[PDB]
């Protein structure tokens, strides 16, 4: 549905698409499945992190008084 | 002095700062250079050992931090501690871990906390908190000590 | 150098925002650096064996005292000579 | 809003715009994303005890079995009140 | 069929490919199309087995890329020393299909053996261990073992090795 | 001697600072440092791919009617 402008270096290009012959999809299959599962990981992580600042404030509230 | 107490730093910043001196050169700076920044930052909370003056005469300082242990599990650690030449030998110190321990007491009943670590530069320091009832630690972590949450329980019983 | 075109569905791209704004990225940044690590990552695994305790073992010994090529493999070499 | 200055020799500014353009970054973005994550990453370290085996058990057994508050350690607490 | 060579595959895609037939679909498949673009891609170098004649149809098929293995994790390695080393290269023989026009000949034989001369006289340009071959069935696997390829066994079971010092033994 | 400046957000700020502090350093010495260090990593993995590359050729080009 949407547009997104992608420039590469011959290299790039190349090794995607010997990647994307090895795992039988389109360049562009590979390219927005790499995007996709990646940002997946990434938010998960920034999930973890929020969750982690949480209890530390948490803590630090509790270390400071009721 | 018969009018100290110990509160936590009040973000007033303004307690007399320069006059301290515990000793040790990198304590006293750390005072000075790192104590408030560290506890606006939130990576620790300082609590002052003062008198009622007009502006707090410090004679004392302590940290506590959270922290977890591995190989997440939480705790406290009580990073540093340091009281003034005047007030030394006298059990001042003691005092000082007996109202952190009391703070990560009250702390375990909001939040699981397992118990309370602690930092031992020299020798003197380890023999103190060897002391106070701390388990000593070994390789890498012979600088660090442990005290359960339990045993801070069963103190203020 | 080269262009590609992608088209993308509206939620992959505030999916794809999301992580490139967490990683303080462009979304083209974000979506070339994911498709280069992952065609490196997938070309060196497609292109390593890992060999469990025994098959090691059988490979290894076989480098050690290599076989004598059997009856039926000497026949069809000298077929294609 | 905040501004650092920086200075550094020719080498390790060629060092760096190197891994930017390998990375598809600029430079100050480059530099900044590093400093950032090594930043979370040593406060994270900062704030974790890694225990080795013998640590380890002690910390358990203390645990299991709490000492006693000591005599002096009393005596402060009691102090305090 | 008095005409049959073993070519390498010239990038033009030039052959005639959709009338071929091995029995097993996956194989004429991977003829159909991922062939030839495995082959541009430098992912394989592909061998045709074909005639000798201008029409140049196709009877038979196999291909070539570089490989290298490792061990899961070498224990107790204190003995001496530890040089690691951690790119142990080889040469896998990926796929090889023959026309059913050309079944219980030989030929599977004769194409295995061309790509061990291809693999032995690589050797001596660069460092190759041995032959990995990949057996995907029962057949494949008995096949490839009446050759001299010593199975591996556990998720690695679809897998057959035959070292390089074997192979210059086949040629002496 | 070259000149680079970063701007940062006051949570970005206080983060490094509170890093630089930690491992007995200044905030520039910290950044500079963090961005090499980030530099050598990033750079000797590129050069693991270009490596790996030319091992690819030779044996590919060795495999290639020889």
């Amino acid at each position: 549905k949407q547009r997104i402008d992608l420039r590469l270096t011959d290299d790039d290009k190349s090794m995607i698409e010997e990647a994307a012959a090895i795992s039988n999809q389109s360049v562009s299959q590979f390219m927005l499945n790499s995007a996709s599962q990646r940002a997946a990981e990434v938010i998960e992580q920034h999930r973890r992190v929020i969750l982690n600042e949480e209890s530390w404030t948490r803590v630090m509230d509790a270390l400071s008084n009721p | 002095m018969d009018d100290l107490t110990i509160e936590i730093l009040t973000d007033d910043a303004d307690y007399d700062l320069q006059r301290f001196d515990c000793g040790e050169e990198a304590l006293n700076l750390f005072l000075t250079t790192h104590l408030v920044r560290q506890h606006r930052n939130k990576i620790l909370r300082a609590y002052i050992l003062c008198r009622n003056t007009p502006e707090r005469q410090v004679l004392g300082y302590y940290t506590l931090c959270g922290s977890c242990f591995e190989r997440n599990i939480p705790s406290v650690t009580l990073g540093r501690l340091a009281i003034d030449r005047s007030l030394q030998g006298q059990g001042w110190g003691a005092t000082l871990v007996a109202h952190a321990m009391n703070v990560v007491w009250s702390a375990s009943l909001a939040v699981g906390i397992h118990g309370l670590f602690v930092e031992a530069l020299n020798e003197k320091a380890h023999t103190f908190y060897k002391s106070l009832g701390f388990i000593p630690l070994v390789g890498e972590n012979e600088n660090a000590l442990f005290f359960p949450t339990k045993s801070i329980e069963l103190l203020f019983t």
